[PDB]
């Protein structure tokens, strides 16, 4: 019961998650502790010096294992390159997030992915007692640089609620389209 | 700590919300006694002249608060009747003449003479006469204008007070007649002691509502509360035949005409502000305790508002309250001028 | 897991001024006057008649 | 000053110049208030009597207010703890502080729901098993800063500086102290060896300040100059400093560690485990007084030993 | 209605001179240690605040306090100081003290002036 | 007040440090925004504490 | 690929807290072993240095 | 650019028989 | 619907596979044997099968079961049976740690089915995977073991001393048998007297962790309770550590409480404990160029060198504190705990630079100003509302002096620089403090030491009445003040002049 | 414009919103102009006063 920030952590350094982390480092002045996720730590290094050398208004924090950015994120948010990447970190791997899941954290994958991939991760982050959300995004680098994303987020409501200001950060038009395997 | 920003909140909520930082513990006393009662009189402007059971009438016909809500006997949304002249549809006219006291005061760059502010005052009079006749040397009225004597200096005693404050106190009891008042020393008296209240209160005193009945005017019992009467000093024997001369006359059917309200009952309206400003927990809460009594309650809520913003400062004032005085953008300005010039006039 | 800089005690490892920092808000001339538009009058009832006449 | 108004104008003694820094220096390394406006009125009758005003006086005159500045600073807190005890003891009397205890503002704007009415994210809770959680609790649960202490100190200071009120104050903030007094306190300006090695080469611990694991001392993996090797190379060359200044005399000899005895012969081993000895000078005693010992080997304190005076020391 | 010396040239150098964001600073002062001033009343008050402000009073602001006392012979004002002296350790001049022994003197507090004079 | 400059001595610096190495001779900027640009250009000497 | 190239050759870490001077020196209470070195910068400056 | 050690060579000194010396270093400080 | 299993050393948690390797010989291990691997167990391993048998059960008889006091019974009895004269009464914990102990110093490493408990590979497999098992504070704790314990003796042992270690774990009798022949192997051995030097050492090195770890709770409950009753130079005073080393050992007990409880730290207590070298030592660095520190800020004369600069140096050190904390009254107008956020947050080293005196606020406050009448009306009323904020300042013969500066900021000086701010809304307001000093040259400095509430007052500064009626200023003899005077009140009267005559209240006649 | 670029990093640079304090600028944001609503076929403007604050 500590009045603090909000940890959250951005899953996958790739073609879109660097920008995707770059915006929440720019406008979150103060709002957040933001923690930076890689396979190699030299990359997530690099993406948290630019970051740090560019200007950024929160302080951020390299990870190389998911059991650290499962037991610190309030909220996570996976933007990688295939489905089999995100089948991996979400479900495959023995420290992965949604398999591991802390009471009320928060899973968004922006991954495009199956339906029966989101579907049994809905399922098991509400076995679990967390929250999924899948919100495939639709945009180019450079449009998520200037933060014009399209999001679909498929979900709880209350939980698209409450993810609507780190959402608005990176994207323009986000849409709730219902329940979990509509977007 | 800082949240999300969202829903495009904004950076300050009033203008002067950071500069009230920017001040002095004294300084926000002495804006307090200026900019705290410019917020009790807006805030009791639309129950003007209201009864006790009017104002009780307002409160119980509106029942709906989501607890954002404030209390709507405060800034009233109900119909005004002679609903107004000009600039008096947010303020008094009480207030009017305190405005343009506060107006010289700044310009002036600390003490000044009367002189300066007559022709401000006559001015308002020959423009507002129904106004004027119904509150011109009555002890509520004369009360909330030399109120804010002691912000140009607030460490001076009340020898020194009352000496400055007199050449105040007998232009507004003048009248250009020989039906002058009922009693000259009695206004004089009574107001005096509720300055020393003032005093006391920009000074930070250890109960200031105590320590002023002991060095307050004598004979002055009936203003102060029941169980600080017992402090106050008693009347002059000397003061005491000058009342027999009053009653020498024995002209009953020449009742002079100012104030139009009876002496002693405006002693019971200052003597239920004294009440309700000494135990009050909050500038806000302190303010609905006045306006619930009703009558002449701008100023009641322009004695209250005083007294309490020179007690806990601007910065416990509701920053709501100031966004919603008319008057808020030159008045706080002026109040800035006053509490920087107190501390070095140039004349002296 | 690790902080990113070696000191580990600073909000920014860098250490740049605060003011580098600091929001820069806008405003566009379209919020204070906006542009109008006449319509064609009969001296001019064409853009190329209004070149012409220019 | 009473002695010395009495010196002065009773018997017209002209004061010397050690007794005028003598007044200097007490009202200077006291804390009250205008304390330094008597002692630069030490100074003017100094100056105007002859009396010789050396640039040592002065320089131990700014030493001496710099190391005064705690006193005075002390005694102008404990001002503004006696005026916020009072206001406490005000303030629970007339029972505001039972009017803001209760969460109003918590209670209608909740920690989920914002002003307008959407729904916001909050920070998940923190274990309890966890330090923070304990030290919020210690910071929520425990008494007042007021209620500590009802009297001030003796000398214008707040109390708390010796050991005996700073044990009763732990003791009313329910924490047994592990050092009562300074006898139990580890005292670093004692070490000899450890500044000495921090000194040249650099920390020797290297993960005594880490916050996250990366404020750490400690050598490179290559090799070369900078590697483990010329580091521990280094630290011998400093602790064979070190034992050759135990060997000529300057630092006394060091207790038998388990290094030292596991690399000895087993008999002196054997020695040491059934003597008990900590130093190996009471292993000499052990060997070179074989009468001295119980029966199981144990070694017999210092006191049981007397030695044979000679008649000669009494020439 | 006005502070009696206001800057520009009256106040010491080591203060920095006439800084005005303690320029009530400097008129409490004077207040605190106006030789004319004899309400003993204003000067209990005039403590007051100087306590609330956080301005630093030596030995003779409270000798000023306790000169006014004994005109009125308020002996009951001039032992709240001795204990607020003695509260804060601040020493008292023999001169102050004279004052408290004359304020009890002269209002036959005979049994408060042994024990006042047994102190120091 | 015709002694001194300041009373203080207890001036802590918060500007920025001095370079050692490699120390250079000009800075000379063409400026937009700064208004003592007449006083900020001209060969002055640099000696002082450091 | 074009912000992979420019790396931080420009920036460094800041200074720590209680941090050694470049040329060893400290801010100690003895400053015998500190020393200045306004004399071996050069005399005289076109322009004006931030410092 | 520079990769920050993590200090590999604090495991190799594990690997010695540090209980033939220090006589039951791995347990606790009596 | 899951419940989470909690984990600790018994049964340790699954991790992933490509976690880097902690030691050596692993890295460069060929990735088939990675994959031969199989996940079993902590104690499936003999090293931990062993370390299971022997020396966690002896531990585990601490507790208040039956077989533990039937083990107890009979290990008394068996080292009773050894020998009665050298442990004839001592507790159980003596005992179960001296079977502990001599279960420890009697390991080998050979073959698993030739009499010995593991090999050699058993064991660096299990100080592999046993690191891989480890978070940061498992690290960290390692990391404080090798300090404690193993630092010492690697600091006072030769390489020839460990390379008798390495071959003490091989156990092989070749290795052995060749180190054996070689002449400065046997003679460059250390000796026990050499090796005595290593209890001191680790003696100063647990008491360094005796200061940090258990003097630390303390110092932190008693200036986190009450500050202002227990400062850090009091702490420092009355148990004589250090005032560094109290205040870093505070900062390290806030950040780790923080860091061990997946919270974000406070960022701002560095900045509240280390104000003053905040303010002096952080700087920002550049890369390829060196730095240096000031001396001092100012060129100035020394106060040693006149009597009068002396005495006022020893009066405004009276006047001013040794250390500020955030408790003190020169940080006595943060009433908000958004203002304390405010000031100590991401903008200190902006809010300490606004004025080098420390003062009771930190800036001024802003007033705004009337626009002048606009004749044509609203014709030309939009021409002042713009896009961006346009700053004005004055200049001329009397104004843009820096020696005078802080006297043409001042607010009670009837010719003050005049600075005009007009916002995109077209609002005419004054200027903040930071902005009228940025229209001067630069003051780098400040000071954090005189608070001028404590200026002495009673003794010898007195200004006298007298000394300011020297300069006999009059009102006859020159017309200026009272010229001031008449263009400072208001010039209403001269319209109403025909309207002595003394100008009275408006007589009614209606109610007359 | 980020300081990591050396023609921005450069001490002679108009990339900057100031002179003296540090290089480039980062993410700032500004407004453009869109003046294609009289492209369209019907345009119309609706006067309504806020009612969101
Ligand atoms: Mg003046």
């Amino acid at each position: 019961a500590i009045k603090r920030s909000l940890n959250v952590g951005v899953v996958g350094m790739g073609n879109m998650g660097v920008p995707i982390a770059r915006n929440l480092g720019f406008k979150a002045r103060s709002a957040m502790y933001l923690q930076i996720h890689s396979r190699a730590l030299s990359k997530a290094k690099r993406v948290c010096d630019d970051l740090s050398v560019d200007g950024a208004t929160c302080a951020m924090r390299i990870h190389d294992r998911y059991s650290t950015m499962t037991k610190w994120c309030d909220v996570i948010v996976l933007a990688l390159a295939d489905v089999k990447a995100s089948r991996h970190a979400l479900l495959e791997d023995n420290e992965s997030l949604i398999m591991n899941a802390r009471k009320g954290q928060i899973i968004v994958d922006h991954t495009t992915v199956d339906a029966e991939t989101s579907r049994e991760c809905a399922h098991e982050a509400a076995r679990r007692g967390a929250y999924f959300l899948d919100a495939p995004m639709s945009g180019s680098p450079r449009a998520c640089f200037n933060g014009q994303l399209l999001l679909m987020v498929g979900g709880d409501a209350e939980t698209f609620q409450k993810m609507l200001p780190i959402f608005h950060m990176y994207a323009d038009n986000v849409f709730h389209m219902g329940e979990s395997g509509s977007g | 700590v800082a949240k999300l920003q969202h829903n495009s909140a904004p950076t300050t909520l009033n203008f002067y919300e950071k500069s009230f930082q920017q001040l002095s513990d004294v300084q926000q006393r002495q804006t307090g006694l200026l900019i705290g009662a410019a917020v009790g009189d807006a805030a009791a402007r639309a129950l003007d002249g209201y009864t006790a059971e009017e104002v009780a009438a307002v409160a119980a016909e509106s029942g709906s608060l989501q607890d954002e809500d404030e209390d709507p006997v405060v800034f009233a949304s109900v119909t005004p009747r002679e609903h107004k002249s000009g600039l008096l549809r947010h303020h008094s006219y009480t207030f009017y003449l305190f405005s343009q006291l506060l107006r010289v005061m700044a310009t002036s760059r600390g003490d000044f003479p009367v002189q300066y502010v007559k022709n401000e005052w006559v001015a308002t009079a020959r423009a507002h006469p129904d106004c004027f006749v119904r509150e011109h040397a009555s002890l509520l009225h004369v009360l909330c204008i030399t109120m804010q004597l002691p912000v140009i200096y607030p460490w001076a005693d009340d020898s020194t007070l009352r000496e400055y404050a007199s050449g105040f106190l007998e232009f507004l009891t003048e009248t250009p007649a020989e039906q002058a008042v009922a009693s000259r020393e009695d206004v004089y008296a009574y107001t005096n002691s509720v300055l020393g209240v003032a005093l006391r209160c920009l000074q930070s005193n250890p109960d200031p509502y105590r320590n002023a009945a002991f060095m307050a005017a004598p004979g002055t019992a009936h203003v102060f509360p029941d169980d600080l009467a017992l402090y106050c000093p008693p009347a002059l024997v000397g003061s005491s035949h000058s009342r027999t001369e009053e009653l020498s006359e024995t002209d009953s059917e020449t009742v002079p005409l100012f104030p139009a309200r009876l002496l002693e009952s405006d002693v019971r309206v200052v003597r239920e502000c004294l009440v309700v400003a000494r135990g009050a927990a909050s500038f806000a809460e302190g303010i609905k305790a006045a306006i619930h009594l009703g009558g002449p309650v701008c100023q009641r809520s322009l004695i209250v508002g005083a007294l309490l913003g020179a007690r806990m400062g601007v910065r416990r004032i509701p920053i709501s309250w100031l966004s919603a005085t008319y008057d808020h953008v030159p008045l706080v300005t002026l109040a800035l001028q006053v509490a920087q010039w107190s501390w070095n006039p140039p004349h002296h | 897991d690790q902080t990113y800089g070696p000191h580990k005690s600073y909000k920014y490892t860098y250490m740049p001024d605060p003011r580098k920092l600091a929001p820069i808000e806008t405003t566009q001339r379209s919020e204070i006057v906006p542009q109008s538009i006449r319509p064609p009058t009969s001296y001019v009832p064409n853009h190329e008649t209004f070149l012409e006449r220019a | 000053e009473k002695l010395f108004q009495e010196m002065i104008l009773k018997k017209d003694l002209s004061p010397s110049r050690r007794t005028y820094h003598c007044m200097i220096f007490m009202h200077l390394s006291s804390g009250e208030e205008g304390g330094t406006a008597r002692a630069l009125r030490y100074l003017e009758a100094m100056e105007r009597a002859g009396i010789q005003v050396r640039p040592s006086l002065l320089k131990k005159i700014v030493r001496v207010n710099n190391a005064a500045g705690y006193k005075r600073d002390m005694k102008r807190r404990a001002r503004r703890i006696m005026q916020a005890r009072e206001e406490y003891l005000a303030r629970k009397e007339e029972g505001v502080s039972f009017g803001e205890g209760g969460k109003e503002g918590a209670s209608n704007q909740r920690a989920d729901v914002d002003a307008e009415g959407n729904s916001i994210l909050e920070p998940l809770a923190v274990s309890p098993t966890s330090t923070l959680a304990w030290w919020e609790k210690w910071k929520r649960e425990t008494v007042s800063k007021h209620e500590l202490f009802t009297e001030e100190g003796a000398d214008g200071t707040p109390k708390g500086e010796t050991f005996e009120e700073k044990n009763e104050a732990l003791r009313m903030m329910g924490i047994t102290s592990s050092f009562q007094t300074k006898d139990l306190v580890p005292q670093p300006d004692r070490q000899k060896l450890l500044p000495l090695i921090r000194r040249e080469e650099g920390e020797i611990a290297g993960s005594l300040w880490a916050m996250d694991g990366g404020e750490l001392s400690y050598p490179k993996d290559g090799g070369g100059p900078q590697g483990w090797g010329v580091r521990l190379w280094r630290e011998r060359q400093l602790v064979k400093r070190e034992y050759q200044k135990v060997l000529d005399g300057y630092r006394p000899v060091p207790q038998l560690s388990t290094l030292g005895n596991s690399v000895r012969t087993a008999g002196d081993q054997l020695d040491i485990e059934r003597s008990g000895a900590q130093t190996p000078g009471e292993l000499s005693d052990y060997r070179n007084f074989p009468d001295n010992r119980f029966d199981g080997g144990q070694l017999k304190p210092e006191s049981e030993a007397a030695p044979a005076v000679p008649f000669s020391a009494e020439l | 209605m006005h502070p009696r010396l206001s800057g520009q040239g009256v106040f010491p150098r080591y203060g920095g001179g006439w800084m005005h964001q303690f320029g009530h600073v400097y008129a409490l002062q004077q207040e605190l240690l106006n030789a004319e001033a004899n309400n003993w009343f204003r000067a209990m008050e005039l403590w007051h605040t100087a306590r609330h402000e956080g301005v630093a009073m030596n030995v003779s602001h409270y000798t000023n306090i306790l000169r006014q006392c004994v005109p009125p012979t308020a002996w009951e004002a001039s032992l709240m100081v001795l204990k607020q002296m003695r509260r804060e350790n601040i020493r008292p001049d023999v001169v102050g003290v004279g004052c408290a022994l004359a304020a009890c003197a002269d209002a036959n507090r005979s049994e408060e002036v042994e024990k006042v004079f047994s102190c120091f | 007040y015709a002694r001194g400059q300041h009373p203080s001595y207890d001036m802590v610096y918060a500007g920025p440090m001095p370079e050692i190495f490699p120390m250079r001779r000009d800075f000379r900027k063409p400026t937009r925004w700064d208004f003592h640009d007449i006083e900020k250009q001209g060969k002055y000497r640099t000696s002082g504490p450091y | 690929k074009v912000d992979s190239f420019h790396a931080n050759t420009q920036y460094q870490h800041a200074w720590p807290l209680l941090s050694h001077d470049d040329l060893g020196n400290s801010d100690q209470s003895n400053n015998t072993k500190n020393i200045m070195y306004s004399m071996y910068m050069p005399k005289r400056n076109k322009g004006t240095a931030p410092w | 650019l520079n990769e920050a050690e993590k200090h590999h060579d604090l495991h190799m000194f594990y690997t010695l028989a540090w209980w033939k010396l220090g006589e039951g270093i791995f347990g606790v400080d009596e | 619907s899951f419940d989470a299993p909690q984990w600790d050393l018994w049964q340790s948690r699954p991790r992933s596979e490509d976690m880097d390797e902690a030691l050596q010989p692993f890295m460069d291990m060929p990735k088939s044997l990675k994959d031969r691997r199989y996940d079993i167990p902590w104690w499936a391993n003999p090293f931990g099968a062993w370390y299971l048998q022997n020396i966690l059960s002896l531990e585990l008889l601490k507790l208040k079961s039956k077989t533990n006091a039937e083990k107890i019974a009979t290990y008394r009895s068996y080292m009773r049976s050894l020998a009665s004269g050298k442990d004839n009464t001592m507790s159980d914990d003596d005992v179960i740690r001296n079977i502990i102990k001599e279960r420890w110093k009697t390991l080998e490493f050979g073959d698993r089915n030739a009499g010995y408990p593991c090999t050699f590979g058993d064991y660096i497999q299990f100080l592999n995977e046993w690191f891989k098992s480890l978070d940061e504070e498992g690290m960290q704790r390692l990391r404080e073991h090798f300090d404690r314990r193993i630092r010492p003796l690697l600091a006072v042992m030769s390489p020839v001393d460990i390379l008798w270690l390495e071959a003490l774990t091989q156990n092989s009798p070749h290795n052995k048998e060749q180190l054996q022949r070689k002449i400065a192997f046997q003679t460059s051995l250390g000796t026990p007297e050499f090796f005595d030097m290593s209890k001191r050492l680790r003696y100063e090195i647990n008491e360094d962790y005796k200061v940090r770890d258990e003097l630390g709770p303390e110092l932190f409950a008693l200036w986190s309770k009450a500050p202002e009753r227990w400062p850090p130079e009091r702490l420092s005073k009355m148990y004589g550590l250090d005032f560094t080393l109290v205040r870093k050992i505070l900062v390290w007990h806030h950040f780790k409480a923080c860091y061990d409880a997946c919270v974000e730290p406070d960022w701002s207590l560095p900045k509240r404990l280390f104000a003053l070298e905040w303010i002096r030592d952080v700087r920002a660095r550049k890369h390829g160029l060196f730095y240096g520190k000031m001396r001092f800020a100012e060129q100035k004369i020394t106060f040693y060198s006149d009597r009068f600069l002396f005495r006022d140096l020893v009066n405004r050190r009276e006047a001013s504190y040794a250390n500020v904390w955030e408790m003190d009254d020169p940080y006595r107008f943060l009433q908000t705990e958004q203002d304390y956020e405010d000031y100590w947050g991401d903008n200190y080293d902006v809010y300490r630079r606004m004025f080098p005196e420390m003062i009771g606020r930190t800036g001024e406050p802003v007033q705004q100003y009337g626009q002048m009448p606009i004749w044509a009306g609203p014709h030309r009323q939009h021409a002042n509302k713009s896009e961006h904020n346009w700053m004005f300042a004055e200049i001329g013969v009397n104004v843009g002096h820096e020696a005078l500066k802080k006297l043409e900021l001042d607010p009670t000086n009837e010719k003050r620089r005049r600075f005009v701010i007009r916002q995109p809304d077209g609002t005419l307001r004054s200027a903040k403090m930071s902005e009228m000093r940025a229209w001067y040259w630069k003051e780098e400095w400040a000071d954090f030491r005189f608070w001028a509430p404590q200026m002495e007052w009673g003794i010898e500064n007195t200004p006298s009445q007298e000394q300011y009626q020297e300069h006999v200023p009059d009102t006859t003899d020159a017309d200026f003040r009272k010229q001031r005077r008449i263009q400072s009140r208001p010039v209403k009267w001269f319209y109403e002049s025909h309207y002595e005559r003394e100008v009275r209240w408006p007589d009614v006649i209606n109610a007359a | 414009w980020s300081p990591r670029d050396p023609s921005i990093f450069h001490e002679t640079s108009t990339r900057k919103f100031q002179d003296h304090l540090y290089e480039g600028e980062p993410l700032f944001m500004q407004l453009r102009q869109c003046p294609w609503r009289t492209q369209a076929k019907v345009s119309e403007r609706w006067e309504m006063d806020e009612v969101a604050i």
